[PDB]
């Protein structure tokens, strides 16, 4: 535990360079914050000696009023200035680290995107870089205001009295001490608590969560006192957790009165005769025990203040613990060229001895040997799991290769990926539409298109023909929480999209796998007189009537291992004859 | 602050701990301002006493005052924290069960038009900011207006101007600085949370369309857009910090109001004499100690805030009406029952394509039935009409030739036994995990269906003890069927409706678990919703579904003598 406590501290520490110089007037202002709290604790002190002892009127003390009233007016600037450069600094850091983020994200690809759930990424930037402000913004500036103030009390006390600034400074070293031993007792209901504690807390989302369940099965009244007996065990065994958790924030509010009860009496009897001691020899003022009572409350303030601000200390290394591994993992993505396509023809593509790898560094698929001249289209077939779709990745530029992979004699890797995307353009397995309206999906690849090419767009796919079932037509706010599109539906206007703009190669990726009937021979044959306009690489599970496409290749853990026309393969005995003979189709 | 009020019934269970938890929040606050008070108090009489009139002078009275008032506030704190806690615990186990049983009449309906994954974090987030308007808006605003009053009739008694101008601006702050603050921010805090949820909604599509969005040239586009939200979103959650910058600086210009205005007024005279002497200090420092009182609420604008739109968020979820109605008749359940459906029609809330477009469906009894169909035909929106989670728009529904509508929920629940297309793992051990299914079985009966299913390898180690869940022991997607699958056995029922039973499974496990449903619920009428082809000749009819249609019906063999939709399923 201590281990990687102490890696992730520097992971903070390292971040915080970013908005470094408003952590240092954070740390300027808060010296100065403990000046202005010493000048007025002075300046009331001698207000109040001066009207208490030798009953001067208020008439004669305008200075010290309009002095005070500015130092005050100034504790209030700088209370209203702190917090903003506080927060100022927090956000830098999140702004820049959300754009770290957001810059390993879009660079490693949907490759890797895909490992984990939209969600899953969503906490990660939103809540668990927002969870680091508190860090910046408060327990910062606070770890930095409760050192540089506390110890200008002292500071400013010890001239005028030094058993005063004893009070103070003896209970410096008694907190820490105190509140150690309290740890040590804490570690025990702590921990014998921890697995039972940990248990319960995701127990209400864990009910709520699967209330399907528990509603088929009749149970919904007898989990009411599972709720009630899982919350009576959670409270029991935190309030034995919390004895112990407030009689250390306790050990502070015991100095804190003593310290205001000592300098009371050490004081009130010093100006009684009594306590002679723990004053130089010129003499005791009731000015300098003012100033002692004023201030003793203000000792142990910043260091109350930290208390509260010190849960945001493990909310950021928690984030910091998931985040601190996202930006070490070593995630070898595709290289980038600058080398680019000057013709828009069809593509000329060739592998040798091509090996697809993923980005945590496995290989994907093996040894890919193939050409493609261009205009001609082909079809990959193979069992699931084959490296199908990451010959598809790759080509895409979503993968890296290790092999040789040529688009027009020109390395893929040596092509640049900003030139290369506008002359690819495929359909994938799934859906994604990401643009807020129906027409923004379709015209995503040139939003800048008139209405004669948007329409001949949505008729060429057979997107026209359930505009009339949307409520808004063609500028419909689609998704699955607006307006839901089958997957017939969504997957034509993915077609739409893609067929909106001319292209060297299409990489159709098994379009019509989860499709109605309709929709399927809808797509299939707008993507069957798609397919011959430019150089295409298609894969699918449907290869009956698969004769018409130019080349056949099977694929084999990762291996194209039979190709040719439909007809040489199909009479030929061989894996082909197994995939097509063997017609399974378990799905 | 209406919407407020349906969880303040809950708070008045357990009114006795949250007004004590209070009480101890008013007794060490009060010797807060005490100590203080009458150290500055001690201060100023003893230097005016001097040395002359040691004996004089009665310092052991405010010495044992200044102990007494010092730790009845070390103390006073510390219960004031564990009566509020431990009230609050209370509170938070009435709020759990009062949205649970709030949730669960419209588990699967009320809750269908949100997305369920961010709706339940958000709804267990909106508790515990419910459970917290005690400790974060009650306990200081209340603790507060009644140590002013304390402080404001303690202070009458020396000087009634006095005490009442500086009770009179520690009132003003009170009522009137919460609710200009709570005023200011409010637009902020419907801005923030819709900007949040923006940003979120954007960052998601961009992540899942960035395939798309890369070939098609728009990941920059739509990044632009993403990034000038986040700039939006900044720039409101700049705005709430000028408000908590503002609000802790104006508490500092009205403390210091309280200090000028002590000093100056309480110097002209308490009361009678012109001299006050000790007795200016005891109004200064009153006021200097007083303002740690309203220290809590320079924040209870922001968090009162924050609990009204939990308030409201919440009670619009659950104050929405039941799809279904459950009648009263307590019904008998049958031994064996027999499926009918009539043109059975249903169009989900909120869309304006109908899922199911008409059903034509019978199931004798003790007939096993199969459903085939490919993503989003609509077979697991039939499998929650069978259970009530929504009622047919057109078309009826009957059991056994009885409407299904007629049949109390307890009656229902024990005629229909199901297994969830996403079967849930809960957190208990496996024994409750199994015992939800029929409460009654014992240990050994529990036992023999556990290894029955394969599910012997559960049987270790306490297997039948091991916690197996979220924080435990987590089952694997193969095992995971099986336990679905322990449970429809458990929970004997004459109709028993699969979802996807052996989806995502190879076929050595899949095989088995095809075959201990032909043989386990072989007296038992099933209708089995497939995305498969395996072991589909043990069912007597084979029902093809197509974009919420029946556009194929018959027997495995008949429907491959006539060329169609499921003989395309095969052969390609
Ligand atoms: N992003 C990734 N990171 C790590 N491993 C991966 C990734 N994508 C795929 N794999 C693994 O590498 C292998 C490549 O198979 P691939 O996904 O190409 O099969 P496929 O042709 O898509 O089959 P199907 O189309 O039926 O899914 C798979 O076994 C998969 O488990
Ligand atoms: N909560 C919902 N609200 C609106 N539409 C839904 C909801 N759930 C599913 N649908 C739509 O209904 C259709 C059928 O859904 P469903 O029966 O869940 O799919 P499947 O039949 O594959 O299990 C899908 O196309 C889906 O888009
Ligand atoms: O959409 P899925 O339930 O087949
Ligand atoms: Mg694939
Ligand atoms: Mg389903």
């Amino acid at each position: 535990n201590k281990s990687r406590q102490k890696e992730l501290t520097r992971w903070l520490k390292q971040q915080s360079v970013i908005s470094q110089r408003w952590l240092n007037i954070s740390r300027l202002l808060g010296f100065v914050s403990g000046i202005l709290i010493i000048a007025q604790a002075w300046f009331m002190a001698r207000i109040l000696q001066h009207m208490i002892m030798e009953n001067i009127p208020r008439e004669a003390l305008l200075l010290p009023f309009t002095l005070l009233v500015l130092t005050f007016v100034l504790r209030a600037w700088v209370v209203w200035l702190r917090e903003r450069v506080g927060y100022h600094a927090g956000q830098h850091i999140r702004f820049a680290i959300r754009r770290q983020v957001l810059d390993r994200l879009q660079q490693a690809g949907p490759a890797w995107i895909q490992g984990k759930p939209a969600g899953s990424w969503a906490t990660l930037v939103l809540e668990q870089i927002d969870d680091m402000h508190d860090y910046y913004a408060r327990y910062l500036p606070q770890m930095a205001l409760a050192v540089s103030v506390p110890l200008l009390i002292v500071v400013a006390i010890f001239p005028s009295n030094w058993a005063a600034a004893l009070i103070l400074l003896g209970t410096a070293p008694l907190i820490p001490l105190f509140m150690a031993l309290v740890g040590m007792g804490a570690a025990d209901a702590n921990r014998r608590n921890f697995l039972a504690l940990a248990r319960l807390s995701g127990h209400f989302l864990d009910r709520l969560r699967g209330m399907e369940t528990l509603r088929i099965f009749g149970r919904g009244e007898a989990e009411i006192e599972s709720i009630r007996s899982a919350s009576e065990d959670f409270r029991q065994r935190t309030m034995e957790v919390l004895r112990l958790a407030f009689l250390s924030s306790g050990i502070l509010e015991f100095f804190t009165s003593l310290s205001i009860a000592l300098v009371a009496v050490y004081f009130g009897f010093s100006y009684l005769g009594e306590l002679d001691f723990g004053h130089y020899d010129t003499g005791v003022t009731l000015a300098a025990g003012f100033l002692a009572l004023i201030l003793a409350p203000e000792f142990f303030q910043p260091l109350r203040d930290l208390g509260t601000f010190y849960h945001a200390k493990a909310q950021a290394v928690g984030a910091a613990d998931s985040l601190k591994t996202f930006m070490e993992t070593p995630l070898a993505h595709p290289q980038r060229g600058e080398a680019e396509l000057a013709s828009t023809d069809p593509v000329t593509i060739e592998a040798e001895e091509l090996f697809i790898t993923s980005p945590e560094g496995k290989t994907l698929a093996g040894p890919l040997n193939f050409t493609l001249p261009a205009g001609q289209r082909a079809v990959l077939v193979g069992r699931s799991g084959s490296g199908k779709s990451s010959l598809l990745n790759a080509l895409s530029g979503f993968l890296s290769y290790q092999g040789s992979l040529r688009i027009n004699g020109i390395e893929l890797r040596d092509l640049s990926p900003e030139s290369w995307r506008k002359h690819l353009s495929w359909v994938g397995q799934n859906p994604q539409l990401p643009a807020a309206t129906l027409r923004d999906n379709v015209l995503l690849a040139r939003p800048d298109a008139s209405e004669q090419e948007l329409q001949a767009a949505l008729d060429n796919a057979w997107v026209s023909e359930f505009l009339p079932l949307l409520p808004q037509g063609v500028d419909t706010p689609v998704g699955d929480q607006a307006a839901r599109l089958s997957v017939g539906q969504a997957q034509r206007v993915a077609v739409a999209r893609a067929l909106l703009n001319p292209c060297s190669l299409l990489l159709l990726d098994e379009p019509a796998a989860s499709l109605d009937a309709h929709s399927e021979q809808r797509v299939m044959e707008a993507l069957n007189a798609a397919s011959l306009r430019q150089t295409t690489l298609m894969v699918t599970h449907q290869l009956e009537d698969l004769a018409d496409w130019d080349v056949i290749w099977v694929m084999q853990d990762g291996r194209i291992i039979e190709q040719g026309r439909y007809a040489e393969l199909s009479v030929a005995g061989g894996p082909f004859a197994t995939l097509l003979a063997h017609r399974q189709e378990e799905i | 602050m209406r919407a407020l009020l349906p969880y303040l019934a809950l708070y008045k269970r357990h009114k006795w701990m949250l007004s004590l938890g209070i009480v101890l929040a008013i007794v060490t606050l009060l010797a807060s301002i005490g100590l203080l008070t009458l150290s500055g108090w001690f201060l100023s009489a003893s230097a005016v006493a001097g040395v002359a009139g040691l004996y004089s002078f009665n310092y052991m009275l405010p010495a044992a005052g200044v102990r007494g008032a010092a730790i009845t506030r070390t103390a006073g704190r510390y219960f004031e924290r564990l009566v509020s806690h431990d009230a609050t615990f209370r509170v938070l186990q009435h709020l759990r069960i009062y949205t649970f049983s709030k949730l669960l009449p419209l588990s699967p309906a009320g809750l269908a038009r949100y997305r369920q994954g961010e709706l339940l974090n958000r709804v267990v987030a909106d508790v515990d900011t419910l459970d917290h308007l005690y400790l974060r808006v009650i306990s200081p605003l209340v603790g507060a207006f009644v140590v002013i009053m304390v402080v404001t009739i303690g202070l009458s008694f020396l000087d009634f101007t006095l005490a009442f101008t500086l009770g009179g601006i520690m009132l003003l702050t009170l009522f009137l600085m919460p609710p200009l603050f709570y005023r200011a921010g409010k637009s902020t805090g419907q801005n923030l949370t819709h900007l949040r949820g923006q940003y979120r909604q954007q960052l998601t599509a961009w992540l899942q369309g960035q395939a798309e969005l890369t070939i098609f040239g728009a990941s920059d586009r739509y990044r632009t857009q993403l990034e000038n939200t986040e700039i939006q979103w900044l720039e409101a959650q700049r705005r709430q910090s000028e408000l908590t910058a503002l609000s802790q600086a104006i508490m500092l210009l009205i403390g210091a109001l309280a200090v000028i205005l002590m000093l100056w007024m309480a110097s002209g005279g308490v009361g009678g004499n012109a001299q006050p002497g000790a007795l200016i200090a005891l109004f200064v420092f009153c006021a200097l100690a007083a303002f740690e009182a309203l220290a809590p609420v320079t924040g209870a604008f922001q968090h009162l805030g924050q609990v009204i739109a939990s308030a409201v968020r919440i009670s619009d979820l659950t104050d929405q009406k039941p799809e279904v109605t459950f009648p009263d008749t307590q019904t008998r359940v049958a031994d064996r029952v027999s499926l009918t459906l009539r043109d059975v029609q249903f169009t989900y809330p909120e869309q304006s394509q109908q899922a199911l477009k008409g059903i034509s469906l019978q199931v004798n009894a003790g007939e096993h039935i199969a459903i085939l169909g490919r993503t989003g035909c609509g077979k697991s929106t039939l499998l929650q009409q069978l259970t009530r989670a929504w009622d047919p728009q057109q078309g009826e529904i009957l059991l056994n030739d009885s409407p299904i509508a007629s049949l109390n929920e307890a009656a229902l629940r024990q005629t229909i036994s199901v297994v969830p297309q996403r079967v849930h793992l809960f957190s208990a051990t496996l024994r409750d995990n199994l015992l939800l299914a029929s409460p009654g079985s014992s240990d050994e009966a529990l036992s023999e269906i556990l290894r029955r299913v394969g599910l012997e390898k559960l049987l270790e180690d306490a297997g039948l003890n091991s916690w197996l869940g979220e924080g435990g022991r987590q089952l694997s997607g193969g095992e995971l069927r099986r336990l679905a699958i322990a449970r429809a056995l458990l929970h004997d029922a004459p109709l028993v409706l699969l979802d996807e039973p052996t989806e995502g499974l190879d076929a050595t496990t899949e095989s088995q678990i095809l075959e201990l449903l032909a043989e386990m619920m072989r007296e038992k009428t099933v209708l089995m919703v497939t995305h498969r082809l395996r072991g589909l000749s043990r069912f007597q009819q084979i029902i093809v579904m197509d974009n919420g249609q029946i556009i194929e019906q018959g027997t495995h063999a008949e429907l491959l003598a006539r060329q169609g939709r499921y003989y395309q399923f095969k052969q390609g």
